[PDB]
């Protein structure tokens, strides 16, 4: 009983702590969207010269 | 600027080229300034989001 109720609290810990990394990631993908947004129009405007 | 005589009229067309020039540049700057802060609009309210 007791190894089974640390093991239960340990996964519940686990499923806590996915969540808190899956957050970081996001916040970073919207960071490098923004810039490869941004990359795309100057060079649309390089090649507007020449 | 004078428009006396027939003499004035050439440095006076050559000095209205010249504000007209630095007019057009200016506004340059200001169109500018007022794009990359629009772009900086939309990187703030993703932030928010996530």
């Amino acid at each position: 009983s007791e190894k089974l109720r640390g093991q239960i609290s340990g996964l519940k810990r686990a499923s806590l702590n996915a969540q808190d990394g899956i957050s970081l990631l996001q916040t970073a993908e919207g960071g490098l969207q923004n810039i490869q947004d941004m990359l795309q129009r100057m060079r649309e405007l390089a090649v507007q010269a020449g | 600027i004078l428009m006396v005589d027939q003499e004035l009229a050439q440095e006076s067309i050559t000095k209205l080229d010249k504000a007209l020039e630095t007019v057009s540049g200016v506004r340059a700057t200001i169109g500018a300034q007022i794009n990359r802060l629009e772009y900086t609009m939309t990187g703030l309210d993703t932030t928010r989001e996530n």
